[PDB]
């Protein structure tokens, strides 16, 4: 059981640039490190083992170094075949300790989302439950926060959060998030608000609609 | 009814020591040089992130002291069994070359049940727990080599006898025969029988699983597994073998003639100069092949 | 030449047992060892067990201690994982891993890494059956709008927009599961103000598991 | 051991008690390290052995 | 605080940088404020609109813009804002109140 701290998490870097990721050990290991490469939703890839060897297959781009118990991966510039996650590794304790992992995503402009709200359908009442959502689409980075508020109190404990991933056209994100209310509930309240604070806008944006 | 042969003085072999002493500085060169090598190579391969297996690195170290200590034998040697240096130096020696030679000895048996292990059980064990394995047999091989060499070399001084000087082992006067016996008994049983024995069979068994695998057979090869052993007996064998028949002949089962004693003092010069070759011989077998090795001597 | 793939999986009440199985081809397995590792949705590797076929000696991550029984038959060279106990918590994928060690580099190898990985299989333990999903409309405001889809189960679920006329600024974000135990997902596409009142856009959305067809209207 | 710290002729132990009726052959043995050493042979086992030479009827038989 | 402003013929330049009284941020007003560029704390980032015309760097405690390559556009006052969320989520508690700049 030994912690492998691994950072930055998350990246963002033009093609052919160098990037280089650090993984650490909170105790010693004999130079017993990998570094595997994962496509989402695919099995993953081995790039690099033991602690700088290269393994037989891949592009000669990527390479490794050790640094006492903090071990970095190179990577000479950056095609646009290689934006996944990296997971570095020790095996030199059992059990195996996997790292929380890394994201390396495409770079681009900034973008200004805008927001939108959808009143709860009139069929959906019939449910008993009422639901809200609060859309925002093509702004950029995947940082963003949003919270909830009704007739101006704010509310927490019932949300749920869920992003697309990276635009293959735009290379930007659509965040959508949904609050589910009672029915009983739902007619108590006059005001729904919702509120958007992001790095692209100056003041958070409040979008809101009445009965 | 008596006999009275009165042995000619031995020919003018001083032509064979000479030969011998020629062999000798050449096998001391080449064992330095290249265990010195290996030695070199396995540390400094650590660094690069090798998996340097603990086993090589002690069997060069002990390989190093048995060739640098032939000299003081070459200068024994070159004076036809005399000794002109001191006592204190006689039993240093020897203990030397007594633990380093049984300490590669039992090395080799190790790395053998260590190979055939790795294949088929260690595959699963982790790293660190091997590895510290490794090092706890490590520490008690030589402990077993330092319990072996003690014994003989305590009881050891010095004669006079004419005017010459000789370094010959004593006995206890009640106990001889048994003791010289015993001495020269474990040194085969200890030295030879066993460590042959486990060699052989488990390099044996190293061929039948290799050639089980499909995926294994077709990188390594079948001709260095048993290249090993053929390797080991020839080079000790016929030291031996040599010294058990003149067991033998001391204890008259056989008749005592001037051309046996002749034959039996070349033929064990001889073989012994074989069993010191044995560990110039060892790194090139066990290092040189790999090519891992070569490519890491090759970067520096 | 070596592959490996996985079988067995789908899913499973809680509390039950499960017999995954690793059938390794081009290679004997006696060699090398075996790995299994998770993956959560959404969330980082972790290491589970690993068996060696040779002699049976086996290891366990301390998270599932004494939950797993990974066997090995060395007879069909083929690897098996046996689950117990199970809970809602290993929803996930496992894939089956290699960890090869050479021989013809024995006194100079390098620490080893897995190499050959298999495609996987989903295990996902619930207390739910089959049921939904139920559309309901997202009215645009008095441009951009869409379709919902609430309560159904199990994975996957497919979206069409206009017997897939519509292809060009839609977004499909991924499902998510509410605390109940149903899942929930929402798909949008934006239209052009003016376009508003002139095409009528229908989403058309299927669930093979349950062969369910369901077509709203979305109007202001 | 190695070679050169090792002592080679006929015989390096002595008996210390031999029977005096089962001698039956002595060989006087002549070489140029251990000089003069003497060769027997007991007639009770057959077997050739050797006794310390100094013995005092060896060297009445003998010398 | 900010400091710099000035008249610049197109095609020059002019550094503008504020000190700490993390991120730091850059905005534009045209006498409509809006986004031009930001730093992280370790990279940066700028408006389409703004796409390799000017860089910044985060100085450990000032933080540079060196603005480059004037354009008959730019013509606004610049504001510093500081992010008071660790998590970087772009809540500008604190505001600041800029120069004045004229090409
Ligand atoms: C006592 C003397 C005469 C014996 C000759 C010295 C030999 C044994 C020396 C030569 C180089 C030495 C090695 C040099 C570096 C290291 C790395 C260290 O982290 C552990 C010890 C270790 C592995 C040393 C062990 C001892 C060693 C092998
Ligand atoms: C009479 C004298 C020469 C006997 C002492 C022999 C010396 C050379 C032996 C004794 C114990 C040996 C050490 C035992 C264990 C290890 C650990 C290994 O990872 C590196 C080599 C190293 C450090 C050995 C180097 C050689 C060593 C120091
Ligand atoms: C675990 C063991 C084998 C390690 C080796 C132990 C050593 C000390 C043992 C191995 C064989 C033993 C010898 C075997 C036979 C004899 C004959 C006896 O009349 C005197 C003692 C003597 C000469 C022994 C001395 C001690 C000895 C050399
Ligand atoms: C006279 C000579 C041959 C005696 C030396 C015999 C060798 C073959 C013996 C001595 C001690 C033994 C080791 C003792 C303990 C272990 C730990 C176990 O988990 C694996 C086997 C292993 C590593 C043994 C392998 C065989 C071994 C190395
Ligand atoms: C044997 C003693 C007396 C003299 C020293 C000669 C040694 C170095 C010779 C004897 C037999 C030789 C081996 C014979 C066959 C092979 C197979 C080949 O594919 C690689 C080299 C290899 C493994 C040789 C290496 C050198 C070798 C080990
Ligand atoms: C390539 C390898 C196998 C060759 C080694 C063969 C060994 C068995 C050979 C090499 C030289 C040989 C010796 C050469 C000369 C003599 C002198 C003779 O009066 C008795 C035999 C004796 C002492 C030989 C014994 C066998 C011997 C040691
Ligand atoms: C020549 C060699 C292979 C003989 C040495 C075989 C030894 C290592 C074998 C014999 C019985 C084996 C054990 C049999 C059963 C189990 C239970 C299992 O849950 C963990 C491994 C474990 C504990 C095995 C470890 C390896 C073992 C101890």
């Amino acid at each position: 059981d030994i912690q492998m701290t691994q950072s930055p998490s998350s990246l963002s870097a033009s093609v052919g640039d160098r990037v280089t990721i650090t993984c650490r050990a909170s105790q010693s290991v004999s130079s017993a490190v990998a570094w595997y490469q994962q496509k989402p939703g695919k099995a993953p890839k081995l790039l690099i083992y033991s602690a700088s060897s290269l393994y037989s297959g891949v592009p000669s781009r990527f390479s490794g170094s050790r640094s006492g118990t903090d071990f970095t991966l190179t990577i000479s510039s950056l095609q646009p075949e290689d934006f996944a996650t990296y997971y570095c590794q020790q095996s030199y304790y059992y059990p195996i300790t996997f790292g929380q992992g890394t994201k390396v995503e495409i770079k681009r402009t900034v973008a200004a989302p805008s927001v939108f709200i959808f009143p709860p359908s009139d069929s959906q009442l019939k449910s008993g439950t009422a639901s809200v959502v609060c859309l925002l689409n093509n702004f950029y980075p995947r940082e963003a926060k949003v919270q909830w508020k009704v007739d101006n109190a704010l509310q927490s404990g019932n949300s749920q959060e869920s992003v697309t991933e990276q635009d293959s056209k735009d290379s930007t994100y659509s965040l959508s998030s949904t609050l589910t209310l009672s029915k009983a509930d739902y007619e108590k309240h006059k005001v729904y608000a919702c509120e958007v604070t992001h790095q692209g806008l100056s003041s958070p944006v409040t979008k809101s609609f009445n009965r | 009814v008596v006999d009275t042969v009165m042995c000619p003085n031995m020919p003018n072999k001083s032509v064979l020591l000479y030969t011998l002493s020629f062999i000798y500085i050449f096998i001391f060169v080449i064992g330095m040089i290249a265990n010195s090598v290996v030695v070199w190579v396995n540390i400094q391969a650590k660094t690069t992130g090798y998996d340097t297996h603990c086993y090589i690195l002690n069997l060069a170290i002990a390989d190093l002291w048995v060739v640098l200590t032939i000299p003081v034998w070459v200068v024994s040697l070159v004076q036809h069994n005399q000794w002109p240096m001191g006592e204190l130096t006689c039993k240093v020696t020897h203990l030397i070359f007594s633990i380093n030679l049984f300490g590669s000895i039992f090395f080799l048996t190790c790395m053998s049940v260590d190979r055939y292990l790795s294949i088929t059980y260690f595959t699963n064990t982790p790293s660190s727990r091997k590895k510290m394995v490794r090092r706890v047999v490590c520490i008690l091989v030589w402990l077993l080599a330092f319990c072996v060499s003690l014994p003989d070399t305590y009881y050891l001084k010095t004669v006079t006898s004419n005017n010459e000087t000789y370094c010959r082992s004593f006995y206890p006067e009640h106990s001889i025969k048994e003791w010289l016996i015993g001495m020269e008994l474990v040194s085969v049983v200890l030295g030879f029988a066993v460590p042959f024995s486990i060699i052989a069979v488990f390099y044996f068994l190293l061929a039948r699983a290799i050639s089980a695998s499909s995926d294994q057979e077709k990188h390594s090869s079948r001709k260095i597994i048993f290249s090993y052993v053929v390797v080991f007996l020839v080079c000790w064998l016929p030291y031996h073998v040599a010294v058990l028949l003149d067991i033998f002949s001391i204890l008259h089962y056989i008749p005592f003639t001037c051309r046996l004693e002749h034959a039996l003092f070349t033929a064990l010069h001889v073989t012994q100069c074989l069993s010191l070759v044995h560990c110039c011989v060892n790194p090139v077998l066990y290092s040189f092949i790999n090519r891992n090795y070569r490519y890491e001597l090759m970067k520096a | 030449e070596v592959q490996l793939v996985e079988s067995g999986g789908g899913l499973v009440q809680p509390g039950g047992s499960l017999r995954l199985s690793c059938a390794a081809s081009g290679f004997n397995i006696s060699s090398s060892s075996i790995h299994w590792v998770r993956q959560a949705p959404g969330k980082g590797l972790e290491w589970v067990a690993s068996i060696s076929p040779s002699y049976g000696y086996t290891s366990y991550a301390d998270s599932v201690k004494g939950r797993f029984t990974i066997s090995a038959d060395t007879s069909k060279n083929t690897a098996y994982l046996q689950m117990n106990s199970l809970r809602a918590e290993d929803t996930a994928v496992y894939y089956c891993a290699r960890v090869s060690y050479w021989d013809w580099t024995w006194g100079w190898s390098k620490y080893e890494g897995m190499d050959y990985w298999g495609q996987g299989t989903l295990v996902t333990v619930s207390s739910a059956s089959t049921k939904g999903p139920s559309v309901f409309p997202l009215a645009p405001s008095s441009a951009a709008l869409g379709c919902l889809v609430k309560d159904y189960f199990p994975e996957p679920v497919t979206v069409s927009w206009n017997s897939g006329a519509l292809t060009s600024g839609v977004h499909t974000f991924p499902a998510v599961l509410q605390s109940s135990g149903l899942y929930s997902l929402s798909s949008v596409v934006t239209v052009p103000s003016s376009s508003l009142g002139t095409q009528t856009y229908i989403c058309n959305v299927n669930h093979k598991p349950s062969n369910t067809k369901v077509d709203k209207k979305v109007e202001p | 051991k190695p070679v050169s710290l090792s002592y080679r002729c006929p015989c390096r132990f002595f008996e210390s008690h031999v029977a005096r009726a089962n001698v039956k052959h002595l060989k006087i043995l002549n070489t140029p390290n251990c000089a003069l050493q003497i060769v027997a042979r007991l007639k009770n086992n057959n077997r050739q052995v050797c006794i310390d030479p100094k013995l005092k009827w060896i060297q009445e038989y003998l010398e | 605080q900010e400091s710099g402003g000035g008249l610049v013929q197109p095609g020059g330049s002019l550094r503008l940088s504020c000190a700490a009284s993390y991120a730091m941020s850059w905005f534009r007003q045209a006498p409509e404020r809006e986004f031009v560029a930001v730093a992280r704390r370790s990279g940066a980032f700028y408006a389409d609109s703004v796409q390799g015309r000017f860089t910044v760097s985060r100085d450990d405690n000032t933080v540079y813009l060196q603005m480059n390559s004037l354009k008959p556009e730019d013509t606004a006052v610049y504001y510093c804002a500081i992010d008071s969320d660790t998590f970087y989520s772009g809540s500008y508690d604190y505001w600041g109140q800029g120069t004045q700049v004229t090409v």
